[PDB]
C-alpha cells in the first residue's frame, strides 16, 4: 500500500494549503478517508517498528487531530488499545443505573453502521457463548440483536467463521437444552432476512430439522415457530435452485428430511410440483431423470400422504406415485366409521365414571380413538374438568399432528351431514356459534387436513360449502387482523419506536396463550411466559399464502369462490405487505388451463383488478406507468387496451435496456435494492407481461402477434441504432411467458415467410 | 520541521573523494531525516528542500544547469548523489548566488518567520570575478560571502576536509564567524 498511498496523497491532495475541513455531519467518511488512511499507515509503520513511524504530520495536522460526536465516530479501534473509550462512541445499554426491561431502542444502519463494518464482527459472539456455557440464567435483556439481524455482508464475507461458530455451538444440545441459540435468532432471521444463499439456507434447513429431531423437543410447546420458519423458507427457494443445486443436496435428503415433518414434506412436494413447470425439467424425458425424485417418492410413501389415487393428479409431467392407489383406505372402507362411533360412545359412557382411570387409559395417546370425544365436551358449557389437560400437554407433544388430523376429519364429516340445506339454519344458530370460544386448534394444521379429504371428488359438492364456511368462520378475531394494518406497514424498515410499539401491542390486547379464559379460585399472575414476542400473529401470512394458493389453484371448479376471495383480499390487504412473488403465484395457474381458461377468465376479468387492487396496498413510490395503463384501461376494456399495448411494450423494454447509464434507473428503483427482490431487474420485466390482458381473448394468438409486430414492422418509436438490445429484451421477456405464447410464435414465423 | 538544504561543488575537483565524503558525512546525516532508504511519502510538509550541484565555468560554454528537485521525498536526493558525473578555479560563486536567490524566494513564498537554516560544503578552492550575472546581485566571491553572512544572519557552518587550502584565512572576512570549531576526531555528530 506504500506506493498506492503515495499516489493517492499526490492525486487527491493536489494543492498548496490544508483546505476542506469537511465536517459533513450526514456523511464524512469519504472526506475524512485521507485522515483515516494516514492514521492507518502510521499505525502500520509503528507495528513494523521502522520508517520512523511516518513522522512530520505538519502537512495535515489539523485533520489528523479532528477527533478532539456521532458523526466523528471514525473508529480506528480495530488496531488495538481503543476498545474501552472509543467504543463508548456508540451508546450501549444501562446496567448500573435503574418483559419490557430494556431501554434505548435499536440504532439505524444508514446513520453510522453503513461504514463501521471492519470492527464489530464477533463481539456479541462472546456474549452468547458466555450465556450458553452455564444456562439462560435470566430473561434475555439485550434486544440490540435486532441490529445484529440486519447484518448480511458479515456472513457473506465470513461464511467460514460463522460456520465454525455454529459447529462449535452444536454441542449445546447436550450442554444445555439447545434453547439459548434457536429462539434468540430464528424469528428475526426469518423476518428481517428474506433473501439468502440457497446452499446456506438448505444447510440451515437440515440443521434445524436435525435439532428438532434430536435432542428431546417435547418440552418446547412454542416450537410452532420452527415449523413456521421452515415452511416460509422452503417456499421462498423453489424457483430455479433444484436443477443447478442438485449436486449440493445429493446426500442430505438421503439421510434425514422425513423424520416427523409430514406436513412439511407435503408442502415441499407441492412446491416441487409447482416448480417443475419451470422450466420443463421433467417434460422432455419420462423416467430417465426420474432418479432424482424416486428417492423422494420412496421417502414420502414410507408415510404415504397424497393419496388421490389417480383422480385429479394432473399438475405433473408424469404421475409416478399414481401406481400406489390402494394406500388410500378412505374412511376405513366406510364400515369402520360406525364402529369407531360406537366405540367413542362407549368410551364416553365409561368416562362418565372412570375419571381416576382415564389417566392410565389414555396412555400411548391413541389419536384416532379418543380425541373424537372432544365434540361431546365443551358442549356441556365448558366441561373441561382439567383432569386430562395436564396429561394431554404432557404426552401429546408429538402425536398432536395425528390428533388434529383425526379431529379435522371428524368435524368435516359431522358438518357434511347437512347435504341440502336443512341443517344450515341450525348451523348458523348454534353450531358455528359455539365453536368460536374457544377453539384450541387456532387454525394451525387445518390446511393439509382439509386438502387431504375436502378436495376429493367424493363429496366435493358439500366439501365446497365446508371450505366456504371455513373461510367465513372468522368473524370475531378477524377484526384484530383488520386493525393490525397500521402497525407493521408504517414501521418495517424505518424503525423508530417498533420496540415499544410491539411491547404495548402484545401487552394490552392478549392475556395468555397456553391457558384458557376462565379465572379459577386462585390466580397468581406471575407474568413470565414472554421470552421473545416481537410479532404476535403477523407471521401467519407467510403460511397463509400457500393456503390461499392451494385454495384457488387446486380448488377452481366452482366459481362462487370468486365472491369469497375478493372479500378475503379486501380484508387481508394490509396483511399482504410482506412479499410479492406473483410469477410463481400465477404462472402455474396456467399449466394446462389455456384451452379452458374462458370459464375461469370470465371471473378473472375481475380477479385481475382484484389482484392489482390488493397490490395497490403498497407505498414505496416504485411505479409510475402501470397506473397510467390502468387509467387508459378503466372504461370499455373491450375496446381500448389492445392497440396501445405496443407503447407499453416499447416503454418497458426501454426501461430494461436502459439499466446501465440512462435516467430510467431513477425514481423507479430505490430503497435500497436489498429486500425488495432486486438481485437483478429481471423479474421486473416479467412483472406485468402475464397479468396484462388475461381478461379477454387477448392471450393465445393476439399476444404473440402484438409481441412480434415490433420486429417485422418498423415501429415509429423503435430507433434503428440499438435494435440488438431491443431484440435481447424481447427475448428476455418471452422466455418467461406461458407455453402457447412462445409456441405459436414459431408456427407463425415459419407459416408464410418460409 | 528540520528544513535543511545541502549544496556541494567539489565534484569536478574530487570525484572519488566525493564518494567517501558522502558516505562519511551526508549518508549518515540522511538517516537523521529518513526512516531508511527504500517508497516513501513526499508532499508539501515544509521540510522539503533543494539539491544543487554543478561545475565550474571553464568547461561549460553552453550548459550550466540540469537540476530538477522540488521535494525528492528525502530519497531521490541521496539516490542521484551517487549517480552523478564529474567534470584551478571553482566558479562556486554562481552556484552560491543561485542558492541564495532560491532561499530568498523560498522565504518569500514558503513562509510558515520560518527560522531558515542551511549548510554548505565545497572542497574546491573558489575564485571568480563574476558573481550573479542573472539577478540584482553583482560583485565577487568575497562580496557574495559577506553579503550572505553580514546582511542576514543565515545560520551557516563549514566542516571542511582534513586538508586545508589557502582559503580559510580569506574566508574569515565575514562578521558572523564561520564556526569551524566543530573539529573533532570523533565521527559526524547528529546535531551539535
Amino acid at each position: 500500500f506504500l506506493p498506492v498511498m503515495k499516489l493517492f496523497d499526490l492525486l487527491y491532495p493536489e494543492k498548496e494549503y490544508i483546505p476542506v475541513p469537511d465536517i459533513n455531519k450526514p456523511q464524512s467518511t469519504h472526506a475524512f478517508a485521507m485522515t483515516c488512511i494516514w492514521i492507518h499507515l502510521n499505525r502500520k509503520a509503528q507495528n513494523d517498528n521502522s520508517k520512523l513511524q511516518i513522522p512530520i504530520p505538519h502537512s495535515l495536522r489539523l485533520h489528523h487531530e479532528f477527533l478532539q460526536i456521532a458523526l466523528l465516530c471514525n473508529a480506528y479501534s480495530t488496531n488495538s488499545e481503543c476498545f474501552t473509550l472509543p467504543m463508548g462512541a456508540l451508546v450501549e445499554t444501562i446496567y448500573g443505573n435503574g418483559g419490557s426491561i430494556t431501554p434505548l431502542p435499536m440504532n439505524l444502519l444508514d446513520s453510522l453502521t453503513v461504514h463501521a463494518k471492519m470492527s464489530l464482527i464477533h463481539s456479541i459472539a462472546t456474549r452468547v457463548i458466555k450465556l450458553a456455557h452455564a444456562k439462560s440464567s435470566v430473561a434475555l435483556a439485550p434486544a440490540l440483536v435486532e441490529t445484529y439481524s440486519r447484518l448480511l455482508v458479515y456472513m457473506e464475507i465470513e461464511s467460514l467463521g460463522i460456520k465454525g461458530f455454529i459447529s462449535q455451538l452444536l454441542p449445546t444440545v447436550f450442554k444445555s437444552h439447545a434453547w439459548g441459540i434457536l429462539h434468540t435468532l430464528l424469528e428475526m432471521f426469518s423476518y428481517r432476512m428474506h433473501h439468502i444463499q440457497p446452499h446456506y439456507r438448505v444447510q440451515l434447513l437440515s440443521h434445524l430439522h436435525t435439532l428438532a429431531a434430536v435432542a428431546q423437543t417435547n418440552q418446547n410447546q412454542l416450537h410452532l415457530c420452527v415449523e413456521s420458519t421452515a415452511l416460509r423458507l422452503i417456499t421462498a427457494l423453489g424457483s430455479s435452485e433444484v436443477q443447478p443445486q442438485f449436486t449440493r443436496f445429493l446426500s442430505d435428503p438421503k439421510t434425514v428430511l422425513s423424520a416427523e415433518s409430514e406436513e412439511l414434506n407435503r408442502a415441499l412436494i407441492l412446491t416441487l410440483a409447482r416448480a417443475t413447470h419451470v422450466t420443463d425439467f421433467f417434460t422432455g424425458s419420462d423416467s430417465i431423470q426420474g432418479t432424482w425424485c424416486k428417492d423422494i417418492l420412496q421417502t414420502i410413501m414410507s408415510f404415504t400422504p397424497h393419496n388421490w389415487a389417480s383422480h385429479t393428479l394432473s399438475c405433473f409431467p408424469g404421475p409416478l406415485q399414481a401406481f400406489f392407489k390402494q394406500n388410500n383406505v378412505p374412511q376405513e372402507s366406510r364400515f369402520n366409521l360406525k364402529k369407531n362411533v360406537e366405540e367413542e360412545y362407549r368410551k364416553w359412557k365409561s368416562m362418565s365414571n372412570e375419571n381416576d382411570i382415564i389417566t392410565h387409559f389414555s396412555m400411548q395417546g391413541s389419536p384416532p380413538l379418543f380425541l373424537c370425544l372432544l365434540w361431546k365436551m365443551l358442549l356441556e358449557t365448558d366441561h373441561i374438568n382439567q383432569i386430562g389437560y395436564r396429561v394431554l400437554e404432557r404426552i401429546g407433544a408429538r402425536a398432536l399432528v395425528a390428533h388434529v388430523r383425526t379431529f379435522a376429519d371428524f368435524l368435516v364429516y359431522e358438518f357434511s351431514t347437512s347435504a341440502g340445506g336443512q341443517q344450515l339454519n341450525k348451523c348458523i344458530e348454534i353450531l358455528n356459534d359455539m365453536v368460536w370460544k374457544y377453539n384450541i386448534v387456532t387454525l394451525d394444521r387445518l390446511i393439509l387436513c382439509l386438502a387431504m379429504r375436502s378436495h376429493e371428488g367424493n363429496e366435493a359438492q358439500v366439501c365446497y360449502f365446508i371450505i366456504q364456511l371455513l373461510l367465513l368462520k372468522p368473524n370475531d378475531f378477524r377484526n384484530r387482523v383488520s386493525d393490525f394494518v397500521k402497525e407493521n406497514s408504517p414501521e418495517h424498515w424505518l424503525q423508530n419506536d417498533w420496540h415499544t410499539k410491539h411491547m404495548n401491542y402484545h401487552k394490552k390486547y392478549p392475556e395468555k396463550l397456553y391457558f384458557e379464559g376462565l379465572a379459577e379460585q386462585v390466580d397468581p399472575p406471575v407474568q413470565i411466559q414472554s421470552p421473545y414476542l416481537p410479532i404476535y400473529f403477523g407471521n401467519v401470512c407467510l403460511r397463509f399464502l400457500p393456503v390461499f394458493d392451494i385454495v384457488i389453484h387446486r380448488f377452481l371448479e366452482l366459481l362462487p369462490v370468486s365472491k369469497s376471495l375478493e372479500t378475503l383480499l379486501d380484508h387481508l390487504g394490509g396483511l399482504y405487505k410482506f412479499h410479492d412473488r406473483p410469477v410463481t403465484y400465477l404462472y402455474n395457474t396456467l399449466h394446462y388451463y389455456e384451452m379452458h381458461l374462458r370459464d375461469r377468465a370470465f371471473l378473472k376479468r375481475k380477479l385481475v383488478h382484484a389482484i392489482i387492487g390488493s397490490l395497490k396496498d403498497n407505498r414505496p413510490q416504485g411505479w409510475c406507468l402501470s397506473d397510467t395503463y390502468l387509467k387508459c384501461a378503466m372504461n370499455a376494456r373491450e375496446e381500448n387496451p389492445w392497440v396501445p399495448d405496443d407503447t407499453y411494450y416499447c416503454r418497458l423494454i426501454g426501461r430494461l435496456v436502459d439499466t446501465m447509464a440512462g435516467k430510467s434507473p431513477g425514481p423507479f428503483p430505490n430503497c435500497d435494492w436489498r429486500f425488495n427482490e432486486f438481485p437483478n431487474p429481471a423479474a421486473h420485466a416479467l412483472h406485468v407481461t402475464c397479468v396484462e390482458l388475461m381478461a379477454l381473448a387477448v392471450s393465445g394468438k393476439e399476444v404473440g402477434n402484438a409481441l412480434l409486430n415490433v420486429v417485422l414492422k418498423s415501429q415509429p418509436l423503435v430507433p434503428r441504432e440499438n435494435i440488438t438490445a431491443w431484440m435481447n429484451a424481447i427475448g428476455l421477456i418471452i422466455t418467461a411467458l406461458p407455453e402457447p405464447y412462445w409456441i405459436v410464435l414459431h408456427d407463425r414465423i415459419v407459416s408464410v415467410i418460409s | 520541521v528540520a528544513d535543511v538544504v545541502f549544496v556541494i561543488e567539489g565534484t569536478a575537483n574530487l570525484g572519488p573523494y566525493f564518494e567517501g565524503l558522502r558516505k562519511h558525512y551526508l549518508l549518515p546525516a540522511i538517516e537523521y531525516f529518513n526512516g531508511g532508504p527504500p517508497d516513501f511519502g513526499g508532499d508539501y510538509g515544509g521540510t522539503q528542500y533543494s539539491l544543487v550541484v554543478f561545475n565550474t565555468v571553464d568547461c561549460a560554454p553552453e550548459s550550466y544547469v540540469q537540476c530538477h528537485a522540488p521535494t525528492s521525498s528525502a530519497y531521490e536526493f541521496v539516490t542521484w548523489l551517487d549517480g552523478i558525473k564529474f567534470m584551478s578555479c571553482s566558479l562556486i560563486a554562481e552556484g552560491l548566488s543561485t542558492a541564495l536567490q532560491l532561499f530568498d524566494d523560498f522565504k518569500k513564498m514558503r513562509e510558515q518567520q520560518t527560522h531558515r537554516v542551511c549548510l554548505l560544503i565545497c572542497n574546491s578552492p573558489p575564485y571568480l570575478l563574476p558573481a550573479v550575472e542573472s539577478t540584482t546581485y553583482s560583485g565577487c566571491t568575497t562580496e557574495n560571502l559577506v553579503q550572505q553572512i553580514g546582511e542576514r544572519g543565515i545560520h551557516f557552518s563549514i566542516v571542511s576536509p582534513r586538508k586545508l587550502p589557502a582559503l580559510r584565512l580569506l574566508f574569515e572576512k565575514a562578521a558572523p564567524p564561520a564556526l569551524l570549531e566543530p573539529l573533532q576526531p570523533p565521527t559526524d555528530v547528529s546535531q551539535d
